[PDB]
């Protein structure tokens, strides 16, 4: 029954009052099939009776979807839920098992209608009256007001969680070895103590909890390693994601590529490589909720090695507090990067992927500390601490970019490794310009509308050059210029350009890019010996640029 | 402590309603600490535990202020203060005083530890709610409510001031001309002194507090000097301007010509008195990149004018106390961070900048996390008011970091930008 428990005091919202919704005079069938329920409960504290003078009410329902022994009374308190202040939402961060511990003896003990034995308010109990109809304008109706917390009230799972922790903390404080962790409806209990010397214990923490109305049962229970909780798989000892299965059809609608799409990051938890890029390419479109999409080539080929992967199972590694913990970093070539957390080389903490789902244009070495990061923001959050990297790239090529990108970032130690592809840079642009190298006083401009362009150059060596362009934008010519020079120079180039556009680009120095242009003014690049660019703004700087400016 | 005080209500703003920011998570090393800091204020009654009946919450980080001595609690109270020091920037605001940033000297040292003393209003309390995470949220926060005004909290000073400014007047009376400002947590003492006398007349006012009940952790080193005796002391009049640096030498290239027509078509907006047509014209022809050129006409004279009203500082530039702050801080070069201070663009306040060591940390995410402090600091005492930093950092890197090498009692606010284009080579 009830408890001797301390009440939370719970307030409305400001103002407002208790809610006055009605009962649509329902089933006279259910009707006493509500007042045999109300009965065993008014007896059992949990509620009770009030003469009809300043109370509101909630609608009363009483249902049984089931095919079962019985009917269950549900009262909604939507209207309520809308009146009463808000909790300090707790379920809100979740554990995540890839930072748990090994432990022995897992227990998990049902409290589901426990919240009906924590006290409610009794100050905050009026507004939780409801009214249970009669026969027919037979009686005013049996009139009761809930003592507990009721199964709909918003203050509830809180309330109640709160409540339960507190009790809990003695018992928590003279086992200081065993733990206690609660879900919605489910406490766990796990420990060390053999499953027997464990049972003893949860059996005195069930003693424990009896002692303030609190009860337990033990029949149709719980203990079933593997245990499915937020969607996962928890043993003793290893931990997994829930039975992942993804759907196959041969017609794709947003509504199914998503979930499948999700469902895939899920499993990336733990599982080796997989990618996602290709495949929710597609959903990145507008709001059709079953647009019919057709799986594009890619697509294909992606999900399909989701599935060589996703195949065969995987198992996931607890933390040991007392071993460093490493992490690696693979990179899969679109901006697709993927990791995996280990303590020991064999198994798993946790793994996971990393894709520069960011703008236009960037980098494997900006990408691998983008990926470098994503990590150890988790680990802080899991593990409490940084882990140790080990990554696919040279002292060399990190330090050399950091020390010439304007963007300030910070690497925690990482000791090397040779597991190519290698993240190197490919290539670097003169930070002076080469004498006696042919200078491409280059540009390209386009009409906005006509979407016709033209970009050429001309070199102090008096040699020129303006190809056509048909269905182009301004940038996309600012570039073609730039390739375009690039293209007619020798192993030795000094580019001028007017655009900052192609500049501030070019000179983040791009290995790949969602450009057909600007990956070929790439490999252009990647080709040269001596490369130097400059800006000259465009107009003004009609100096050198003047000439090239004109021609197009 | 053990005298009552008659609390001083507090209303957060009509409408508003307190902070229900989420709890950064942090590494055990900082909880075990809070966690034992917090235990400590327990029992003195500093501040309880709540309830689910407290849905507010605001952050809370654990950092080093003395070297590594032990842990101190950082409250990151810059919502409830949005929410109430902004409304209590006037109710009790502690105003501010123009010329502190003149002193020969301005020593820091802080008081946090006085507000610690006068009880908070019990209404109030609930929204000082900050949470002690834990690793992996494997256990419901440890939740905590303050019963006195604690400290990030921009408003512990203002209810504080009245009783500051009645402990920090006998010694108004001595030392005249010195000026005392009390922004948050730290009072800022400034004087016209040579050093050793100035330093005393610290010395001289921490006694004084110290006599009276504040303390001051203030001991800055202990009869011993190895290469590392700090003890906050700036120096507002070394406060200056001008390293826009023209290259100079004898002998320029299309080249060299060619980023000069830019640098200065650059400050055209923050300078809209600077010609570079006739020097643009030295360019106009299609020349190689490593030649030399020549001089010319107006041009000559040109690169003599247009380097002259980069001398005289842009006018139009006024505090205004309507607007925010801003502080840009860019990556420079090794060591170098240069920075600006505007409200509005291209109306530059100040213009600094900043270096520390290589071998010794040499680390990006820790100059920067300084370069603020310290940038921060010019404004307090500039303006007595921290601004808002484009930082040009990853929002998640700094996320990470700053409360390492964070020695200040105060979080300035701050956003991360993209790309500084043209600007890393100018200023
Ligand atoms: N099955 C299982 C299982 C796997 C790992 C752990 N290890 C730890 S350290 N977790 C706890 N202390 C408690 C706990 C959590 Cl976090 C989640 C569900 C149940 C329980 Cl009991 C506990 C139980
Ligand atoms: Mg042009």
């Amino acid at each position: 029954p009830i408890s001797p428990i301390e009440t939370v005091p719970v307030k409305l919202k400001p103002g407002m009052d208790g809610p006055k919704v009605k009962q649509w005079p329902l089933t006279e069938e259910k009707i006493k099939a509500l007042v045999e329920i109300c009965t065993e409960m008014e007896k059992e504290g949990k509620i009770s009776k009030i003469g009809p003078e300043n109370p509101y009410n909630t609608p009363v329902f009483a249902i049984k979807k089931k095919d079962s022994t019985k009917w269950r009374k549900l009262v909604d308190f939507r209207e309520l839920n809308k009146r009463t202040q808000d909790f300090w939402e707790v379920q809100l961060g979740i554990p995540h098992p890839a930072g748990l511990k090994k432990k022995k003896s897992v227990t998990v003990l049902d409290v589901g209608d426990a919240y009906f034995s924590v006290p409610l308010d009794e100050d905050f109990r009026k507004y939780t009256a409801f009214t249970i109809p009669s026969i027919n304008n037979e009686t005013p109706g049996i009139r009761y007001q809930y003592n507990v917390l009721p199964q709909g009230w918003k203050g509830s799972p809180a309330i109640f969680q709160s409540s339960m922790t507190k009790i809990l903390e003695p018992f928590k404080k003279q086992n200081p070895d065993i733990v206690i962790y609660q879900y919605m409806d489910d406490l766990y209990v796990g420990s060390d103590l053999e499953i027997g010397q464990h049972r003893t214990k949860i059996e005195e923490l069930r003693q424990h909890l009896l002692r303030w109305g609190l009860t337990t049962p033990d029949k149709k229970h719980q203990k079933e390693p593997p245990f499915l909780w937020m969607g996962y798989e928890l043993h003793p000892d290893k931990w997994t994601v829930q039975p992942i299965v993804l759907p196959e059809k041969d017609s794709w609608t947003v509504n199914d590529i998503q979930k499948l799409v999700g469902k895939l990051n899920w499993a990336s938890q733990i599982y080796p490589g997989i990618k996602v890029r290709q495949l929710s390419k597609l959903l990145r479109g507008t709001k059709a909720l079953t647009e019919v999409i057709p799986l594009t080539e890619e697509a294909e080929l992606e999900l399909a090695e989701n599935r060589e992967i996703l195949k065969e199972p995987v198992h996931g590694v607890y933390y040991d507090p007392s071993k460093d913990l490493i992490a690696e970093i693979q990179k899969q070539g679109q901006g697709q990067w993927t990791y995996q957390i280990y303590q020991e080389p064999f198994k798993n903490l946790k793994t996971g992927k990393y894709a520069r789902m960011r703008g236009a244009h960037t980098n494997d070495v900006k990408q691998l500390t983008e990926a470098v990061q994503k990590i150890t923001t988790e680990s802080i959050v899991i593990w409490g601490k940084t882990p140790k990297f080990k990554l696919p790239i040279q002292k060399e090529t990190w330090e050399t970019w950091w020390t010439e990108y304007w963007q300030a970032t910070w690497i925690p130690e990482w000791e090397f490794v040779n597991t190519p592809p290698l993240v190197k840079l490919w290539y670097q642009l003169e930070k002076e310009p080469i004498v006696g190298a042919e200078t491409f006083y280059v540009d390209g401009a386009a009409n906005r509308e006509t979407k016709l362009g033209k970009a050429g150059y001309v070199t102090n060596k008096g040699r020129q050059k303006v190809v056509p362009l048909t269905n182009t934008t301004n940038q996309k010519t600012e570039l073609q210029a730039i390739y375009l020079a690039l293209q007619d120079s020798g192993l030795e180039v000094n580019i001028v350009t007017d655009s900052q556009y192609a500049l501030g680009i070019i000179q983040a120095q791009p290995d790949k890019s969602e450009s057909e242009l600007v990956n070929q003014i790439i490999e252009q690049l990647i080709k040269k010996e001596k490369v130097y660019l400059a800006w000259v703004p465009a107009h003004k700087g009609i100096g050198g640029n003047e000439q090239v400016d004109k021609l197009v | 402590p053990i005298s009552p005080i008659e609390t001083v209500p507090v209303k957060l703003k009509p409408g508003m309603d307190g902070p229900k920011v989420k709890q950064w998570p942090l590494t055990e090393e900082k909880i075990k600490a809070l966690v034992e800091i917090c235990t400590e204020m327990e029992k003195e009654g500093k501040i309880s535990k709540i309830g689910p009946e407290n849905p507010y919450n605001t952050p809370v980080f654990a950092i080093k202020k003395k070297d590594s001595t032990k842990w101190r609690k950082l409250v990151d109270f810059r919502e409830l203060n949005k929410r109430t020091q902004d409304f209590w920037e006037v109710q009790l605001g502690i105003p501010h005083p123009a010329g502190l940033k003149k002193k020969k000297s301005v020593t820091v040292l802080d008081v946090g530890d006085a507000y610690f003393s006068v009880p908070l209003d019990e209404d109030f309390r609930k929204y000082t709610a900050f949470t002690i995470p834990s690793i992996n949220n494997e256990t419901p926060g440890i939740r905590y409510q303050y019963n006195v005004l604690p400290q990030g909290w921009k408003g512990s000073p203002a209810i504080f001031q009245s009783s500051m400014t009645k402990i920090l007047e006998p010694f108004k009376k001595q030392n005249p001309d010195i000026v005392i400002y009390q922004y948050m947590d730290d009072l800022y003492v400034g004087s016209d002194l040579e050093i050793g006398q100035h330093r005393t007349k610290i010395e001289e006012l921490r006694q004084h507090l110290l006599r009276w009940g504040l303390t001051t952790p203030d001991k800055k080193h202990q009869k011993e000097p190895p290469f590392l005796w700090m003890g906050y002391e700036l120096h507002p009049d070394k406060w200056t301007v001008q390293p826009i640096v023209l290259p100079e030498k004898d002998s320029w290239t299309v080249n060299d010509i060619q980023k000069l027509v830019g640098k200065l078509n650059w400050a055209s907006q923050i300078y809209p008195g600077i010609k570079v047509r006739q020097l643009s014209k030295l360019l106009r022809g299609t020349k190689a990149l490593t030649e030399v050129i020549p001089l010319t006409e107006e041009a000559e004279l040109e690169l003599a004018e247009n380097r002259e009203i980069l001398k005289e500082p842009v006018h139009g530039v006024y505090y205004d106390p309507s607007k925010d702050l801003i502080a840009e801080i860019q990556k420079q070069g090794q060591g170098q961070w240069t920075y600006q201070i505007y409200q509005e663009p291209f109306k530059n306040l100040k213009t600094g900048k900043y270096a520390r060591m290589r071998g010794a940390h040499t680390n990006d995410v820790k100059q920067l996390t300084e370069a603020v402090q310290k940038i921060t600091t010019e404004s307090i005492v500039i303006w007595g008011k921290t601004p808002k930093f484009k930082l040009p950092i990853q929002k998640e890197t700094w996320e990470t970091w700053w409360t390492e090498y964070w020695q200040a009692t105060w979080i300035p606010e701050w956003e991360f930008v993209n790309t500084p284009p043209l600007v890393k080579l100018w200023y």
